[PDB]
């Protein structure tokens, strides 16, 4: 495998998903130099479960795949496997068994600014937990009374989004973070998303 | 069942997210005071005020006695109880229109000097200076009778009304009056041997009280006697001492008397403030100060925001700006602090106060907004003086900083400073339990509207011993002349934490290991200590403050006993000083 990894383009990306909205994006066919994420200090966190990142230039994969949201920095505990909160539980779950790398930066300097930054959303209520990967955007009125709803706000009855409010003044913990999800599979099939060294 | 709970989170997540916003918009106007900044603060704390009456009224759809998980039934009470201002539409905004109105005209006072009349003045810079540095008598007549005529009386029939509207609204939250309600904060259901009912409120304080009241008594006639040096022929032997007369524009603190009562002056003084002058402090560098001071205790240090984001300096960008100090929570781990803190000794030892409040917001962030609060009104004062009572040890401003070293800590200096301590500290218990035994009266109907201030005179010279310079009629309304007041503050609070304070610092100093005598006591350097404190913050609202109280000093109500010895050396110097003169006063 000659050409390289668009890598790049998820990390660089100037726009960002909603996280009950996330982004995946498969890379399929391609050689990458994970070095250069690894070796760079931008990551907040750099968490990697089943692989472990300065061997990753070795290895070869059948596919990966990049899920990319925003999210505060306090929830991106909840980005693990074996997680839970309003993060993990209503908007993204990685699987138990995942092997994968979660990466994620600060983001203040983008997506917060003067007055709020409020184009980011999130999932407060839902009737179950998700599955593992599992996405969802629906806008239906959660109820979680008896008495219906008929799309009308009221007793136990609540929109299920609700708007991330980012400003330069807020606490660390608060702040918006980007992340990015990384999924190494494993399948009997040949593998052709390769570290540099084949 | 409980389906509140799937409300609760809804609310704590719009909560937060809209107080951000109001947090946000009073923040811009105090540090930036303009038409404009003003204007957007009301329309914050209009939405917020909004927003408040309609939860407050779902909340009113959960029932209390469903909900068996106490700490989600606290909140949940919380709500449909507090803040469910649903009165009447045009009493909500009547209430309204007389909070601000009374806030402005406080915050709006010029009264002119009587021999000068073009020279009138305000009470935050100019009043506030005659009445803690001046000795000349009929000087600080005028300013106290003064702001008591100009804006006392303007505020006496807003009072009556402000009476009226928060004794209709505390009733239809099923309490007894508005100062039930007021109470109602140190109530707290546990079923468990740490229940509190309101009305043990009023017995607790006066049984404290009377404890309190001989080490007050003797404060009183030894501040007496030093007073009649400087006022002979004003102050009697036997008598009250003149309300003008004290620290401040109120006798709420003594601590500018010092000067006046040191007990020792030949002894060199303890003060600071040069030092740093000398050494070139500045503000930052005292912040940077109380930081290691908790650092040192396993507190967490500072947040970057706090740096950038506070106001330290008073601006010289001609930018107006309240420099009175307060510590600001707003909700999004942005912890700020507004204060123009001047490179004194005094402002050092506030900075260690107001950071105390900081620490104490960052301890409960853990909670769910509904109990990021104190476990009572008592505990967030009680927390940050704790922290001026062990780096105004003279142990601690040896070590970090500039007491000479070469210092010397003698009796004559203790005595020194337990005196300057009780000045600010026991001073002001019996002027602050004698207002709040007044408002609690007036809200309760004890005491009619012709009766106000002939009750409230009458009180402060039976209580505080003090007494009033010219005599005053119903037109005034002295008692809202403080800032508390006429800003519609609860204020036994001042009171519950001051015998919180040495109820704490007893129990943390021996957790340090401390020896000897407890005011020496500098906890500094003990992760042992702050780790016992820093559990109870945590706690927040979320359980009852008599559980709270317990996991640190190992009681569960207001004890006096730590105040008393803490000023134990005091007490048996006074006592001698007093020994064969009047301790006491007349009423006439
Ligand atoms: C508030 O204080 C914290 C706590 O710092 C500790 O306590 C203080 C009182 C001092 O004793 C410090 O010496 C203590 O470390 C500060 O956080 C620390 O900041 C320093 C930088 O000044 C960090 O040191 C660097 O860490 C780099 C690697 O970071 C990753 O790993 C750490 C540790 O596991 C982890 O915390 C972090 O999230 C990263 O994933 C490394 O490249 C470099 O060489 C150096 O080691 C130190 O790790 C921080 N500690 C913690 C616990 O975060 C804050 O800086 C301070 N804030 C302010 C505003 O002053
Ligand atoms: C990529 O980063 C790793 C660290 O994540 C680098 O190796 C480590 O960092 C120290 C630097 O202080 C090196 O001296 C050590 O070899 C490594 N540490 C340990 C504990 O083994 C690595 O050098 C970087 N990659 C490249 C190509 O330089
Ligand atoms: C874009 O992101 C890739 C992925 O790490 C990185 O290698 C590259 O340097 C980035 N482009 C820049 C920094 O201009
Ligand atoms: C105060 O508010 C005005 C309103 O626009 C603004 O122009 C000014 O810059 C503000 N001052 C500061 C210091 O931000
Ligand atoms: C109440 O709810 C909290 C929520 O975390 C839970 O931890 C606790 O065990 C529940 N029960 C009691 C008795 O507090
Ligand atoms: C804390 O420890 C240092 C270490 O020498 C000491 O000098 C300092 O005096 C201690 N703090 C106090 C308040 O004594
Ligand atoms: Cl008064
Ligand atoms: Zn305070």
């Amino acid at each position: 495998p000659t050409n390289l990894c668009p890598f790049g383009e998820v990390f660089n990306a100037t726009t960002f998903a909603s996280v009950y909205a996330w982004n995946r994006k498969r890379i399929s066919n391609c050689v990458a130099d994970y070095s250069v994420l690894y070796n760079s200090t931008s990551f907040s966190t750099f968490k990697c479960y089943g692989v472990s990142p300065t061997k990753l230039n070795d290895l070869c994969f059948t596919n990966v795949y990049a899920d990319s949201f925003v999210i505060t920095g306090d929830e991106v505990r909840q980005i693990a496997p074996g997680q839970t909160g309003k993060i993990a539980d209503y908007n993204y779950k990685l699987p138990d068994d995942f092997t994968g790398c979660v990466i994620a930066w600060n983001s203040k300097h983008i997506d917060a600014k003067e007055g709020g930054n409020f184009n980011y959303l999130y999932r407060l209520f839902r009737k179950a937990n998700l599955k593992p990967f599992e996405r969802d955007i629906s806008t239906e009125i959660y109820q979680a009374g008896s008495k219906p709803c008929n799309g009308q706000t009221g007793l136990n009855c609540y929109y299920p989004l609700y708007r991330y409010g980012f400003y330069p003044t807020d606490g660390v913990g608060h702040q918006p973070y980007r992340v990015v999800v990384l999924s190494f599979e494993l399948l009997n099939a040949p593998a052709t998303v390769c570290g540099h060294h084949h | 069942e409980e389906l509140a709970k799937t409300f609760l989170d809804k609310f704590n997540q719009e909560a937060e997210d809209l107080d951000h916003q109001r947090s946000l918009a009073a923040w811009n106007y105090n540090t930036n005071i303009t038409k404009e900044n003003t204007e957007k603060m009301n329309e914050a704390e209009a939405k917020w005020s909004a927003f408040y009456e309609e939860q407050s009224k779902l909340a009113k759809d959960y029932p209390l006695q469903e909900i068996q998980n106490f700490t989600l039934k606290r909140q949940l009470q919380a709500l449909q109880q507090s803040g469910s201002s649903a009165l009447s539409a045009n009493k909500r905004e009547q209430l309204n229109t007389i909070l601000n109105t009374m806030s402005t005209i406080y915050s709006t006072g010029k009264v002119c000097n009587p021999k000068k009349p073009q020279e009138c003045l305000l009470l935050e810079p100019g009043l506030d200076e005659i009445m803690a540095n001046s000795t000349d008598y009929s000087e600080r007549l005028w300013v106290w009778e003064g702001w008591r005529s100009e804006v006392g009386k303007q505020l006496r029939p807003l009072y009556e009304e402000y009476v009226v509207l928060k004794n209709e609204m505390a009733r239809a939250n099923n309490y007894e009056d508005y100062g039930d309600y007021w109470r109602g904060d140190y109530e707290a259901e546990g079923a468990d041997g740490y229940g509190y009912n309101r009305n043990q409120l009023i017995e607790d304080v006066e049984r404290t009280f009377a404890e309190i009241k001989p080490l007050y008594e003797h404060l009183h006639a030894y501040v007496r006697a030093k007073l009649m040096n400087t006022y002979p022929s004003y102050i009697s032997p036997t008598g009250c001492l003149p309300a003008h007369l004290l620290g401040d524009m109120w006798g709420r603190f003594w601590t500018n008397l010092y000067s006046l009562t040191v007990p020792f002056p030949e002894k060199p003084n303890i003060d600071v403030t040069d030092a740093m002058i000398n050494q070139n402090w500045n503000a930052v560098r005292i912040f940077k100060e109380a930081e290691k001071f908790f650092v040192s205790v396993g507190l967490p240090n500072m947040t970057q925001g706090f740096w950038e984001n506070s106001m330290l300096t008073e601006p010289t960008d001609g930018r107006k700006v309240v420099c009175h100090p307060t510590a600001w929570d707003l909700q999004k781990g942005d912890f700020r602090i507004k204060m123009c803190t001047k490179v004194t000794m005094d402002n050092f030892l506030t900075a260690h106060h107001e950071m105390g409040h900081i620490q104490y917001d960052m301890a409960y962030a853990m909670q769910p907004y509904l109990l990021r609060n104190g476990a009572n009104e008592g505990f967030h004062e009680a927390v940050g003086e704790i922290m001026s009572l062990s780096a105004s040890t003279p142990k601690h401003l040896k070590s970090i900083g500039l007491l000479p070293s070469d210092f010397r800590e003698d009796n004559e200096t203790e005595i020194n400073f337990l005196l300057k301590q009780a000045l600010t500290i026991v001073g002001t218990l019996p002027f602050t339990y004698m207002l709040e035994k007044w408002r609690w009266m007036v809200f309760k109907g004890e005491i009619p509207k012709d009766q106000w201030m002939k009750k409230w005179w009458e009180m402060k010279r039976e209580i505080v011993g003090v007494m009033e310079p010219v005599p005053h009629d119903e037109t005034y309304c002295d008692p809202a002349a403080l800032y508390h007041v006429s800003n519609d503050f609860s204020f036994i609070r001042y009171y519950t934490r001051t015998i919180y304070q040495f109820q704490f610092q007893e129990a943390l100093c021996q957790a340090a290991k401390h020896e000897g005598p407890l005011h020496k006591c500098d906890i500094s350097n003990s992760t042992e200590a702050g780790q016992k404190l820093l559990n109870m913050l945590r706690l927040g609202k979320s359980k009852p403050w008599t559980l709270a109280l317990e996991n640190v000093v190992g009681a569960r109500n207001m004890d006096v006993r730590p105040l008393l010895n803490y000023f134990e050396p005091l007490f048996g110097w006074l006592k001698d000083q007093n020994r064969n003169s009047f301790v006491g006063w007349n009423t006439d």
